[PDB]
């Protein structure tokens, strides 16, 4: 019967979303990146995916 | 093992889970969330199994008990062995064709009268398992309307022996008498031994009720008694007090002495229970735990 | 009870076993 009523969202959380980078800079062998993973406001993140 | 057959009809044709189509008072009991054990259990079912119960409870369905009332009859006929058990799948395949052929308002109310007297007027079947006039009272009241009541010697002890024999087949639910051939018999148990030839016993006891025999005569009755008469007097011994045949008839040499012979074994069996339990308490050969044990008791 | 979350097989909710809450996966355990 696949339950409803506060199993799934009613409310348009985006199913997956592309983060954007900022403050990347180089070395002759290495490479840095940075991200702000803004999981926010009545949602979770599982971090394996 | 069961008492009633319609409960098994209510066990083989009712839904085990609570449904509002048949048990509304228990299905509405849990929709409104008013229950002792696990009250809050109907909100947390989703829209699948709410509307499939909450619609069917405020307006019930209208089912047909025709298939259920006949199992309260077809079971009630096979409990009393009227039908073979290998056969009830045919008669319910024929009764359901019957009561749907000639169906009416009447027959649906006439089966319902018949699923009540196989419940509360089948108490006769509970009755003559106790009074056992299946084959013990009305099958022996033909035997007491067969024997001659005019005995020359011992007119009074003749009608006290059979007064103690009617009590024998009454206080025992298993024993029964019957008509097989031109003579009546009496077995002390179903699936049982010790069949007495009841016609060939009272004919042996006729002309015997007054002897006044002495107490120095044992091995004469091989040509006078018969061992089944000697066994019928064994089966009348525990239900015969000391006031039936008093002291000095030859049955007083038999019926009183048979109670002493039963009186030996009803305390020596307790002795025999002690001996067979002390052979493993000290350590004894179990082959030689019965040879010398019986010789001390016989 | 949290019965409004489990995917119900019929009326009874599908409640898992008791080893489905932790893990003990080490090298040789």
């Amino acid at each position: 019967v696949a339950p409803t009523h506060d199993v799934t969202t009613d409310r348009s959380q985006r199913l997956t979303l592309r983060f954007v980078p900022v403050d990347r800079e180089d070395t002759a062998y290495s490479y840095k990146v940075r991200f702000t993973l803004a999981v926010g406001d009545n949602r979770v993140l599982d971090m394996a995916s | 093992q069961q008492v009633d057959p319609a409960m098994l009809a209510a066990l083989q044709s009712q839904p085990s889970g609570v449904t509002p189509s048949d048990d509304w008072a228990a299905a509405m009991d849990r929709i409104l969330a008013l229950t002792t054990r696990n009250p809050e259990a109907f909100r947390q079912q989703p829209q699948a199994n709410r509307f499939s119960a909450i619609l069917e409870a405020v307006v019930p369905s209208r089912t047909n008990p025709t298939h259920e009332k006949v199992l309260a009859i077809v079971n009630a006929l096979t409990e009393s062995k009227a039908i073979r058990k290998d056969e009830a799948g045919l008669i319910y395949n024929a009764l359901l064709e019957r009561v749907a052929r000639y169906n009416s308002t009447n027959v649906q109310a006439n089966l319902d009268r018949l699923t009540t007297d196989v419940r509360e007027a089948v108490a006769q079947r509970e009755r003559f398992m106790h009074d056992t006039n299946l084959g013990s009272q009305v099958a022996l009241n033909a035997f007491l309307s067969t024997l001659p009541a005019n005995v020359p010697r011992g007119q009074e002890d003749y009608v006290s022996f059979i007064s103690a024999l009617r009590l024998l087949v009454a206080e025992v639910p298993q024993s029964e008498v019957y008509q097989s051939g031109p003579d009546y018999f009496f077995q002390t148990s179903r699936q049982g031994l010790q069949t007495v030839n009841l016609t060939q016993a009272f004919k042996n006891l006729q002309g015997m009720w007054g002897v006044r025999a002495p107490v120095g005569d044992r091995a004469t009755i091989s040509s006078l008694l018969t061992p089944n008469t000697r066994l019928l007097l064994l089966l009348i011994a525990p239900f015969t007090n000391s006031s039936t045949i008093s002291r000095d008839s030859y049955l007083g040499h038999l019926i009183t002495l048979y109670r002493e012979a039963i009186g030996q074994t009803q305390v020596d069996e307790q002795t025999f229970q002690e001996i067979t339990s002390v052979s493993r308490a000290l350590g004894q050969q179990d082959t030689g735990s019965l040879e010398a044990t019986l010789n001390f008791l016989l | 009870n949290f019965a409004s979350l489990a995917p119900r097989h019929g009326s009874r909710p599908f409640m898992g076993t008791w080893n489905e809450i932790g893990t003990s996966q080490l090298n040789g355990g």
